[PDB]
RNA sequence: GGUUCGUGGUAGGAGAGCGUUCUAAGGGCGGUGAAGUCAGACCGGAAGGACUGGUGGAGCGCUUAGAAGUGAGAAUGCCG
RNA sequence: UACUCGGGAGUCAGACUGCGAGUGAUAAGAUCCGUAGUCGAAAGGGAAACAGCCCAGACCACCAGUUAAGGUCCCCAAAUA
RNA sequence: CCGAUAGUGAACCAGUACCGUGAGGGAAAGGUGAAAAGCACCCCGGAAGGGGAGUGAAACAGUUCCUGAAACCGUGUGCCUACAAGUAGUUAGAGCCCGUUAAUGGGUGAUAGCGUGCCUUUUGUAGAAUGAACCGGCGAGUUACGAUUUGUUGCAAGGUUAA
């Protein structure tokens, strides 16, 4: 329940191979032509599916 | 200073066919393990593979002196509790004559990464016909 | 007068970490771990100057043997004939001829073969 | 001619380990796309890193007169800063150490 | 000649310092042996 | 055409125009050194000596007198407080081979 | 300068030395860049000593003696 | 090499192996003596590994040679003598 | 004699802060620059903080600010690495990449042989016996007065003064 040996630099770096976070699934808006998330209301032009909300 | 050291791909490696009828299992395997190693060439280099390719035919007619056909046992454990399995030399020669020859020769090769590469160089056939006619192998006579 | 311990401790310790260059992990960074890796390397290099002479003679012997068996001779019979006839060439040069100038190696093997036959 | 510009945010309260995880997304990307990534990444370091990137572009055109439409994020790294030492009273009269770490954030933009 | 003073040869010697490393022969135990009454500070018995 | 000569307690295979390193010899830079102990002469023929070829010599010129790169010989024994350090530089002689006779 | 015999080593005995701070005399270098610090493939049988280049921005070597708060990898050592 | 006089010591927990005895059960890697060796304080080669068994005592360097114990079918140098 | 872990506990608003009911215990903390000439003005930002411009010999001297080592944390890249059993090295060694205090040079290394850390205490420790997370500073035979022995110097049947 207590570490027997200290963790080296290589072993501590190998474990953090998977602690990254992925890239957002963003998309180009059809109306205002800038980035937004898919299946989401565009935060700039306030439109979804071509109709203002 | 000045002592010749071979390079990978510098030495020519040949193909051989050896007939394994009537010869003892260990007399043949000792002779073969030196051809794969390359100890018959003055270009021998310990850290380089300079040996030749060997094909063994008629492996089902290998000789077993004395009562070795029934008294010689081959063991095999599967790392499970009570998972030890055994076979006899004579029973394996009838069913798997190829495994008998590769088990004998593999123990006569160095136990490292290079000796694990010389085992990929040996082909054993229980019958009298092989499939490597494209390599044009020669006939090697035992000493 | 007071003698504070400056500028001398670091110079001596850093000279050891420099000798540990190329070692894995902390063996090339920290003094204590690098100090005992340098001492071990000196000990390994001391006795490897002795095995280096053994390693090469085994290579020459196993290489003269291979070339002698192509002339219906063994290494032991070849060595007996050469010493019996009087040739004093050592293993380093007999192995050199067996690889580079195999034509002359057969000349020496003929002298050894004749001396063993009177 | 300079062809590059940089901006630094020194002693930001966020910890270095929590900021390096967001820097790793925008490195090597175009400033137009890199701004959108920080806008749609739900982490607390996104607003901080986004002002450093926007400030780097700002003086990449006012000071050196470069094109906003050709810039890329050439370099982006996080350094360490002076930590604040605090304590947390644990059970049975003992106290434990707490590190309130800071960081330096550097972003360099340049032409492609 | 105050820059070329040379005392009579053999009249002076350099004192011995113990407990200064194992390369001088007076290192770890400083010439005392191992774990007795005579290996302790202020140790030793009466004259008689 | 090459020869095998004995010098420095060992043997070296020699060829015309070659630069070799041997144990320290006597002679200033520019002097000519002749070797009288020739064991084997090759090339377009064969002269095997018993043990020395009779009347065969090799001549060479001294190019440099010097010492090899520095070593450091170190020994220690664990738990016994024994260490020993020492440096070494092996002298040598550099020669250029002129002709084989 | 030769000849002969030697040259494993714990506790321990004997000898010769390296390096640090300060003092005295002689002789020196340094804003055309001192000490310190960083790097290097140089020198000596060891402890160790130079040289070149970057940083630094004002002190420091050498020779012969003298005097010591005299050399750390370990003390469940003290402090950061 | 011995001996005498003088300055400085450390040591007084020993281990196994062969031989000769006691205690023990003609047990013990037991215990206690006499005698020789090695380790302690001894690296190198052989007993697979293996302080005490066999050979043999490391000033340094060499890509030189002859031997000791032990070995010469392959792993692994040398006789499928 | 010391030179900021030294020298007074205290070179700085120190018997202070803090701890205890109380008697009492008791720290850490020096250095911009010759001169504040301590950054007018512009740009991003709520601000902090930056990039220019300017002062200055120097701003990589910008309000723990002379110098700025090691542990520790990062970015870029030359060589190697996903069939391999490892006290991490040493000896032999191809391939690839460089070019020095110029000399039988430098970096990395597929593969092959050999190889069970340092200290202490022990008959005997790789030891499953003890100590150390790592780096840096500090940390242990000294002095006074007497005894004895060796070396050196002066005088010598004499030598030498103490207060
Ligand atoms: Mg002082
Ligand atoms: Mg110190
Ligand atoms: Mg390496
Ligand atoms: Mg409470
Ligand atoms: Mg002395
Ligand atoms: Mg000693
Ligand atoms: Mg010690
Ligand atoms: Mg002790
Ligand atoms: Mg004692
Ligand atoms: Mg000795
Ligand atoms: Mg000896
Ligand atoms: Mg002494
Ligand atoms: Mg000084
Ligand atoms: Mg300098
Ligand atoms: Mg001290
Ligand atoms: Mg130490
Ligand atoms: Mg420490
Ligand atoms: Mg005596
Ligand atoms: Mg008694
Ligand atoms: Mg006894
Ligand atoms: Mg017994
Ligand atoms: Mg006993
Ligand atoms: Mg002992
Ligand atoms: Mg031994
Ligand atoms: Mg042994
Ligand atoms: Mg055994
Ligand atoms: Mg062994
Ligand atoms: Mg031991
Ligand atoms: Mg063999
Ligand atoms: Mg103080
Ligand atoms: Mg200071
Ligand atoms: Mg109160
Ligand atoms: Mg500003
Ligand atoms: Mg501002
Ligand atoms: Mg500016
Ligand atoms: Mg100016
Ligand atoms: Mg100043
Ligand atoms: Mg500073
Ligand atoms: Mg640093
Ligand atoms: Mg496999
Ligand atoms: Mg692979
Ligand atoms: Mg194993
Ligand atoms: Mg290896
Ligand atoms: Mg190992
Ligand atoms: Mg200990
Ligand atoms: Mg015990
Ligand atoms: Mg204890
Ligand atoms: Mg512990
Ligand atoms: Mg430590
Ligand atoms: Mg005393
Ligand atoms: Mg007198
Ligand atoms: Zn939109």
């Amino acid at each position: 329940a207590v570490p027997f040996r200290r963790t080296s630099k290589a072993k501590k770096r190998k474990r953090r191979t998977h602690v990254k976070l992925q890239l957002p699934g963003m998309n180009e808006c059809s109306n205002c032509g800038e980035y937004r998330l898919s299946h989401h209301v565009c935060p700039e032009c306030g439109q979804y599916d071509g109709k203002d909300v | 200073r000045t002592t010749y050291m071979a390079k990978p791909g510098e030495v020519e490696r040949k193909w051989y066919v050896i007939d394994a009828t009537g010869v003892s299992l260990g007399r043949l395997s000792s002779e073969v393990a030196s051809i794969l190693r390359g100890k018959n060439k003055p270009q021998f280099t310990p850290h380089i593979d300079t040996g030749d390719f060997v094909i063994i035919i008629n492996a089902g007619k290998i000789g077993l002196t004395g009562k070795k056909a029934t008294d010689k046992i081959y063991y095999r454990h599967s790392q499970y509790p009570g998972g030890l399995k055994s076979r006899t030399a004579g029973e394996m020669r009838t069913n798997n004559p190829e495994k008998l020859l590769e088990l004998s020769i593999k123990g006569m090769l160095p136990k490292n990464s290079l000796g694990r590469q010389l085992f990929k160089k040996l082909h054993v056939y229980g019958g009298s016909e092989h499939e490597h006619a494209a390599q044009k192998p020669e006939v090697y006579e035992l000493r | 007068p007071r003698v504070k311990g400056g500028t001398v401790t670091r110079k001596r310790r850093k000279k050891i970490v420099k000798l540990a260059k190329g070692y894995y992990g902390s063996k090339h960074l920290l003094f204590k771990v690098a100090n005992q890796a340098v001492m071990k390397s000196y000990q390994y290099a001391y006795r490897d100057r002795r095995q280096k002479k053994r390693d090469f003679r085994r290579l020459w012997i196993a290489r003269i043997n291979a070339a002698a068996r192509m002339q219906d001779l063994s290494y032991s019979k070849l060595m007996h004939g050469l010493k019996l006839a009087g040739i004093d060439i050592n293993r380093k040069m007999l192995a050199d001829l067996a690889v580079n100038d195999i034509a002359s190696f057969n000349t020496l093997a003929d002298s050894a073969k004749k001396a063993l036959a009177k | 001619e300079v062809t590059s510009a940089k901006a630094v945010a020194k002693t930001v309260r966020i910890a270095p380990r929590k900021a390096r995880i967001v820097i790793d997304l925008i490195r090597g990307k175009q400033v137009g796309e890199a701004i959108a990534i920080l806008k749609y990444t739900p982490r607390s370091a996104s607003p901080i890193i986004e002002k450093v990137l926007k400030s780097a572009i700002a003086n990449a055109e006012h000071n050196y007169d470069l094109d906003i439409n050709n810039l890329v994020v050439e370099e982006a790294f996080v350094d360490e800063g002076p930590t604040l030492k605090r304590f947390r009273p644990r059970a049975q009269g003992r106290a434990s150490a707490i590190n309130k770490r800071t960081s330096h954030i550097t972003v360099v933009v340049s032409e492609v | 000649k105050l820059h070329e003073l040379k005392p009579s040869e053999g009249s002076r010697k350099e004192r011995n310092r113990v407990g200064r490393g194992t390369g001088s022969g007076n290192g770890k135990t400083s010439g005392r042996g191992h774990k007795g009454q005579k290996a302790r500070s202020g140790g030793g018995v009466r004259l008689g | 055409m090459y020869a095998i000569i004995e010098t420095g307690g060992k043997q070296i295979k020699v060829e015309a125009g070659q630069e070799i390193y041997v144990e320290k010899l006597a002679g200033e830079v520019g002097d000519v050194v002749t070797f009288d102990k020739v064991l084997f002469v090759g090339g377009d023929s064969a002269k095997v000596g018993v043990p020395f070829v009779d009347g065969a010599t090799v001549t060479a010129k001294v190019e440099k007198q010097g010492r090899a790169k520095k070593l450091t010989v170190y020994k220690y024994k664990p738990k016994k407080n024994y260490h020993k350090k020492q440096g070494h530089r092996q002298p040598y002689t550099k020669l250029t081979i002129d002709a084989i006779n």
